[PDB]
């Protein structure tokens, strides 16, 4: 069965770091695309940052450029978002989603997002 | 008495040529069969040998 377990997520004090973890059922994560997408109460969807299928492109918002970091090792089927130096605004209910595929050849500019798992809140309190 | 004058040989009349069966071929059908194609612009580019 498809599904994305995420862990890792709660409670940062700002400034200190926090690694996320998520697994995946039903597929093999190496073939497709993944999405951050972090979702706050009495606000918009916010989009952080995905992986690409194979890895060889990863792209970030401009909020989270160079200080959140998303890693993989595909040989376990684990995702790891790094979270460094929490700021206020980060304080929302994080998903994660999958996406399109090699399977389907298609353009650039991926489209993603037919699946997400149950995702987990951090909460940047002081 | 005795002498050498002609010269005398069979000739063959069909002609047979052999090859060591079509084991292996080239696999064509997944471009024809191909279950979705590739954009305009890029393209797959596959490498026969």
């Amino acid at each position: 069965q498809v599904q994305l377990v995420e862990s890792g997520g709660g409670v940062v004090q700002p400034g200190r770091s926090l690694r996320l973890s998520c697994a995946a059922s039903g597929f093999t994560l190496s073939s497709y695309g993944m999405h951050w997408v972090r979702q706050a109460p009495g606000k918009g969807l916010e989009w952080v940052a995905v992986i690409s299928y194979d890895g060889s492109n990863k792209y970030y918002v401009d909020s989270v450029k160079g200080r959140f970091t998303i890693s993989r090792d595909n040989s376990k089927n684990t995702l790891y978002l790094q979270m460094n130096s929490l700021r206020a605004e980060d304080t929302a209910v994080y998903y994660c989603a999958r996406g399109w595929a090699y399977w389907e050849l298609l353009p650039d500019y991926y489209y993603g997002m037919d699946v997400w798992g149950q995702g987990t809140t951090v909460t940047v309190s002081s | 008495g005795i002498y050498q004058t002609s010269n005398f040989r069979v000739q063959p009349t069909e002609s047979i040529v052999r090859f060591p069966n079509i084991t292996n071929l080239c696999p064509f059908d997944e471009v024809f069969n191909a279950t979705r194609f590739a954009s305009v612009y890029a393209w797959n580019r596959k490498r026969i040998s």
